[PDB]
């Protein structure tokens, strides 16, 4: 391979109108645009606000005794559906063109990127009116390029005749102007039951055991609610859930009863119907029927009525209608929100409650929750679906809520057939809610009255750090666990157990306290949002050799299988493997069809679809079929072996699938799949890794995390970036040394370092401790330039604080005006002018009171000299509004400095020592000097061999002019790429062995070892000083304010045995001072000096008051006479001693120190 | 007054202070300010 | 940004052999070794013009006084 030029060319010169020209990076954010999509479309909102139902109010009249409490003037209203519009300019007309708004505009005048929001309301009077009006509720954001932005469908060439860089990305909502973000996060996975073994159930529920089992069911709309089933010791189960935030339990035998108008024998026949005569499941379940029949009814209709009137009030159920409807609402809201037919819910219950059974006898392994196995992601579209349908509900429930208290206060207006009225109490409410939305992305903070089954309530948004494009990527990919398991220090999750093997990337894990805790995504792996139908599966099944019974149709032998939650039918575990084999067939095969010329018909056999079929083992797995369609899954591909053709499956089929890795390894009959390549092992910037399958892997663990913390471009469109701290690299160059995917992921357009003639030697003298030496000549020729853009703006209506209308405007107050500075810098705006260099007591820009009329003044903050390259004055509004806002972005100038870091692509960190002269530098016989010295003391113990292996491969691409590729895994044992390149080299005419020899720079004969000499790739940094002679002290106890020294300090000093430079740095140095005490009295705040004795005389002899009562008479300050008090003298003490005294004084509580 | 350019339409505007800010012939809100002549020195460093 | 004049290892001036060496990969086809016939004896003043990248191209169509 070599480096795309002329398509590099003829790629910048022209930008393609076609499309983006690096379809892998928006495959690789695919995930949070496609949930925007599937928000908006997919009918998604219009299920979450049909499932929402609606609202009565009316005028309650008490029963009395009438037990049918009348009410006649009934309204029950909801919301038809969402209607988000595109983000139009600020709506109201201006006397303009009303256009659009692109988000560049939104980054630039500091903005939040908001859309109206209309619902469809609809109303009914008890009768049958339900006429429909459209309610403005807001704007709320809208993400990047996603489905209602006016970018999504454009080229590169229209996103340069806007102020976006060709390959804008999209997936971020710009509030404020801060690019927000939304993590994945990994709950457990959808509507199957997982088993459960925890020790914190039984502490709880003490007649409880950590022996449960639960499910967090969904509805459609993608609202999960969670319910656990807590196996007690004396046998019964509990049906814990969550409602209002707070935790309910009844017991299953109750709702089961309940559900279908069902005979415990129908129960008992269930559950264990099998085997006739299972002893242990026998005799527990006997035992938990009997405990319910302890007290419990009968029918279901007894059973449904007490526990409406049981519940009535955590319900914000209609109040008036009934109380058997109540407990089917319970029945329908909460138990198992996924499934509809209640027949099926209760089949399926005793599917649980038996695999339940199994667990406690240990017929069945412990299912693992803390495992990518059982788990899926949240996206970002989904959970602001869900949030927006929590909002959309407690505006219903506010305005329900404002009717009710309309009928309550006596009758002021009640008339639920006026449209007027509506009106009235339409604005009776507050009806912004985007507002809400927007609060949350700008804040993460989940609040609402239930947790939406969330452990954790805080932190939930990320902001977009462009730092560097790799940071960019990395926080879009990247999934968290959540701190909820950070604050428990274990070898639990935090462990890379082996569930990840193409799903997460094993190295690409930050280090320190987070280290484990967030893991990125792996290279390929994508997530299935979109579901489909799957009726032709049962039918499939049905045609296939199973069968749903009515009455039990179970035996011992025979598996069960699920249809992402609904069992379906049952057949022996061969014929289980079987179905799962033919039907995964039947999709790749249609699949093939579907992709080409052949006609793409509603597929039978989707691929998303995952054929979880578990083989039965004693103590593993409870073994069952399960086929899952639910979107948000994780879901990668490989080649199925036997055909030829594409195979796509989740972290349920690996446990169980002999997935080769290389086409060589390969044992035939038994390994079904063939990874398309171990590439597909790693995530994004872990791969662009030259030969990371060599160096100790907390090397390659370091370099991704440090790699996210490059100074190199994080983009190209520059000029509209109103950001507050970026970096950008003036010489960038690609590497020498790649993988490919640097070149197909187009990373042509981002570079973060240049090529270096590394020189490993030991010659200075002044780099170890992993130092490093930079050579002056290549420094100043224009080495790693770094250029820090620190953008702060500046707004008026802060200092307008309330009382007056806008009163400051920048410039200024006609009249007079500094020259000393002010005219020097600020041009005549008050606006400084463009590139003139600025220092620390510097105005940057001027605005005067008009009241005062007096002109203020802004400095620089900053500390190193910062130029400025452009002001921008941001309309502050739709219009009609004078500049009250401004945006100044300082170029501050960072060239490669003593004191910052440079590393090369393998965490070989290092550090700018000495800038040695170029000349004092050696030279090979070429003589080309080395512009980089690095130790040999740096590789034993860091086990960077991957770095030599770059070095050659560079050596000789750089000569030839090849673009040395360096995927992992391609090189064998049988050949080492040493070998290879030494070849190449040997080719160059180079040593074989890198090595080259060398004549001192200092003393010119040659040495008598040859020199190790390369091309590494070298990118730099920006992790890259407080003197205090004296200054201010502080307001209460005197100190400098805010260097430390004490405290363990102390014990260093003392441990010297050095008391004279103890008392010296800490109490001469610190707060030296002298105070009077009275001698006898022994205190030191009775003491004073005595006042107006006579001319100026002698001194004022101090005094004492505490030991006092015509020289020795004195009087006050307020002239009170006194006597006595004369012993006093001088101490010198540490004044925050005497702060001490005060505050102790002012409890009353003193000291008396004596003195001699 | 302050001679700035629209941003999209890209054309002088003289704005005044205390003025509704907007390109008068398209009708953008966001302007930077031109960059005049001012003497600034350099060392090659 | 722009072709790095006076390259670092090398004391030897490239700046002017850019648009000298893009079209010889453009219409000589000649592989990169073109820059063999332009006197770069050496792999360090080398390895400049060979994986330099020019995003200024890029950067220039970035005129807000474009007045269009
Ligand atoms: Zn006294
Ligand atoms: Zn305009
Ligand atoms: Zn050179």
């Amino acid at each position: 391979m070599s480096f795309q030029t002329l398509e590099r060319e003829r790629t910048f010169k022209n930008p393609p109108k076609d499309g983006t020209s690096f379809p892998d990076l928006q495959k690789a954010v695919k995930p949070h645009v496609d949930s925007f999509n599937a928000l908006t479309n997919a009918g998604l909102l219009n299920y979450a606000v049909k499932e929402i139902g609606e609202k009565c109010a009316f005028d309650s009249i008490t029963q009395e005794e009438g037990g049918a409490l009348k009410f006649g003037n009934k309204i029950s209203f909801r919301v038809d559906e969402v209607q988000i519009a595109k983000p139009m300019l600020s709506s109201r007309e201006r006397s303009s063109i009303n256009r659009k708004v692109y988000p560049a505009e939104a980054r630039e005048r500091l903005t939040t990127y908001k859309s109206r929001l209309v619902l469809k309301f609809s109303w009914s009077v008890n009768g049958g009116p339900r006429q429909s009006e459209m309610r403005e509720v807001g704007m709320i954001p809208i993400m990047v390029r996603s489905n209602r932005c006016h970018l999504e469908g454009l080229s590169p060439a229209e996103l340069i005749a806007h102020k976006e860089e060709s390959e804008e990305m999209g997936g971020y909502f710009i509030v404020n102007g801060i690019e927000k973000l939304i993590r994945m996060l990994i709950l457990p996975k959808r509507n199957h039951p997982t088993a459960i073994i925890r020790p914190s159930f039984a502490n709880r529920g003490t007649s409880y055991s950590q022996y449960g089992l639960s499910i967090r069911c969904v509805r459609p709309d993608q609202s999960s609610l969670t319910n656990t089933l807590h196996y007690l010791n004396n046998g019964v189960t509990m049906f814990r859930f969550h409602w209002r935030k707070n935790e309910y339990l009844i017991p299953s035998m109750m709702i089961l009863k309940a559900l279908l108008e069902t005979s415990d024998k129908e129960i008992f026949e269930g559950i264990v119907g099998k085997d006739l005569g299972n002893t242990f499941l026998t005799d527990r379940v006997e035992l938990m029927l009997r405990a319910y029949k302890s007290y419990g009814l009968y029918s279901q209709t007894e059973t449904l009525q007490y526990l409406g009137s049981k519940f009535r009030v955590v319900l914000g159920v209609a109040e008036d209608l009934t109380d058997v409807e109540v407990g089917r609402f319970l029945l329908q809201k909460v138990v198992l929100v996924h499934l509809r037919e209640a027949k099926d819910k209760f089949r399926l219950l005793l599917f649980m409650i038996r695999k339940l059974y199994a667990l406690v006898a240990g017929e069945c392994c412990a299912d693992n929750p803390d495992s990518p196995q059982h788990q899926e992601i949240l996206l970002g579209g989904f959970l602001y679906g869900q949030i927006l349908k929590e909002k959309i509900e407690d505006w219903l429930n506010s305005i329900r809520a404002q009717i009710n208290l309309d009928v309550r206060r006596s009758a002021p207006g009640v008339d639920f057939s006026d449209r007027k009225y509506l009106t009235r109490v339409f604005s009776k409410i507050n009806n912004d809610i985007g507002t809400k939305l927007q609060y949350f992305l700008s804040t993460g903070n989940l609040v609402s009255n239930t947790g939406l089954d969330l452990q954790q309530a805080t932190g939930y948004t990320v902001v977009a750090e462009k730092l560097n494009f790799y940071r960019f990527l990395s926080h879009f990919r990247m999934v968290h666990r959540g701190a909820f398991f950070a604050e428990l220090k274990t070898t639990t999750v935090r462990k890379l157990l082996p569930e990840a093997w193409g799903f997460m990337c094993p190295v690409h894990t930050p280090d320190g306290s987070p280290c484990g805790l967030l893991n990125h995504l792996a290279r390929k792996c994508e997530i299935v949002t979109h579901p489909s139908d799957v009726s032709q599966i049962p039918s499939l099944l049905l045609s296939l050799g199973v069968d749903p019974p009515s009455v039990v149709g179970h035996e011992s032998g025979w598996g069960c299988v699920q249809l992402d939650g609904k069992i379906v039918g049952w057949c022996t575990y061969k014929l289980a493997k079987h179905v799962a084999d033919v039907l995964r067939l039947m999709k790749i095969e249609y699949a093939v069809k579907l992709r080409n010329g052949t006609a793409t018909e509603p597929a039978k056999v989707p691929l998303d679809l995952e054929i979880g079929y578990v083989p039965p083992s004693h103590n593993g797995q409870y073994p069952g079929l399960y086929l899952f369609s639910n979107p948000a899954r994780m879901v990668r591909p490989v080649k199925h072996i036997s055909t030829g053709e594409l195979d796509m499956l989740g972290p349920f089929e690996q446990v169980y699938m002999d997935i080769a890795c290389f086409p060589k390894e390969i044992v035939p009959k038994v390994s079904t799949h063939v990874e398309y390549s171990p590439t597909n092992v790693l995530s994004i910037v872990a791969n662009m890794t030259p030969f990371s399958d060599f160096n100790q892997s907390p090397r390659n663990m370091y370099q991704c995390q440090m790699g996210k913390q490059t100074m190199g471009t994080p983009g190209t469109a520059l000029r509209y970036r109103t950001d507050n701290k970026l970096y950008r690299l003036q010489t960038g160059q690609t590497p020498v040394v790649r993988p490919k995917l640097h070149n197909t992921y187009g990373l042509d357009h981002y570079p973060n370092g240049t090529n270096a003639v590394v020189a490993v030697i030991s010659y200075t003298g002044y780099d170890m401790e992993d130092a490093m030496i930079l050579n002056k000549s290549a420094h100043e020729r224009g080495f790693g330039y770094g250029t820090v853009y620190k953008g702060e703006s500046f707004d008026l209506s802060q200092k307008r604080r309330r009382g007056e209308p806008v009163v400051h405007h920048f410039g200024f107050a006609p009249g007079s005006t500094p020259r000393r500075e002010w005219l020097q810098k600020l041009d005549a705006d008050g606006l400084p002018f463009i590139g003139i260099k600025l220092e620390d007591g510097d105005p940057i820009v001027a605005y005067y009171d008009e009241s005062t009329g007096q002109n203020f003044i802004e400095t620089y903050h900053g500390t190193e000299p910062g130029f400025v390259d452009e002001v921008r004055l941001l309309g502050n509004d739709v219009g009609d509004s004078e500049c009250q806002q401004i945006h100044v972005k300082l170029r501050i100038t960072r060239s490669p400095i003593i004191g910052d870091k440079f590393s090369s692509r393998h965490g070989q960190k290092g550090i700018c020592s000495q800038k040695w002269p170029t000349v004092d530098m050696p030279f090979t016989e070429s003589g080309m000097q080395p512009d980089i010295i690095i130790n040999p003391h740096a590789f034993p113990s860091r086990m960077t061999i991957g770095m030599f292996i770059e070095s050659l491969a560079g050596k000789a691409g750089a000569c030839h002019g090849l673009a040395q590729d360096s995927t992992p895994f391609i090189y064998s044992e049988q050949q080492t790429a040493a070998d290879y390149f030494g070849e190449q080299l040997v080719k160059a005419g180079y040593n074989y062995h890198g090595n080259e020899p060398m004549y001192s720079g200092i003393t010119g004969q040659e040495m008598k070892a040859d020199i190790y000499i390369g091309v590494v790739y070298y990118q730099r940094l920006r992790h890259m000083f407080q003197v205090r002679t004296t200054g201010p002290i502080h307001n209460l106890t005197r100190q400098p304010v805010k260097i430390r020294f004490g405290e363990m300090e102390r014990d260093a000093v003392i441990g010297h045995g050095t008391s004279f430079l103890m008392q010296d740095r800490l109490m001469n140095c610190s707060d030296y001072a002298q105070s009077w005490v009275c001698r006898d009295c022994g205190s030191i705040i009775s003491i004073m000096s005595t006042i107006s004795m006579n001319g100026v005389g002698s001194a004022s002899e101090v005094r004492c008051r505490s030991c006092a009562k015509t020289s020795d008479i004195w009087q006050d300050g307020s002239g009170k006479k006194f006597v006595g008090g004369t012993n006093t003298t001088l101490i010198a003490l540490p004044s925050v001693f005497n702060y001490l005294t005060a505050e102790l004084t002012a409890m009353n509580i003193k000291m008396m120190l004596e003195v001699k | 007054t302050m001679i700035y350019l629209c941003a999209d339409c890209g054309a002088r505007n003289t704005i005044q202070a205390k003025e509704v800010i907007r390109c008068r012939e398209c009708g953008h809100r966001v302007m930077y300010k031109m960059r005049t002549k001012r003497m600034v020195q350099f060392e090659a460093r | 940004m722009i072709i790095p004049i006076r390259c670092f290892s090398c004391g030897k001036v490239i700046g002017d052999k850019w648009d000298t060496y893009l079209t010889l990969l453009q219409e000589d086809n000649t592989e990169g070794e073109a820059l063999d016939k332009l006197g770069l004896q050496r792999y360090c003043c080398r390895r400049m013009i060979l994986t330099h990248v020019d995003l200024i191209e890029k950067l220039l169509c970035y005129n807000p006084l474009s007045k269009q």
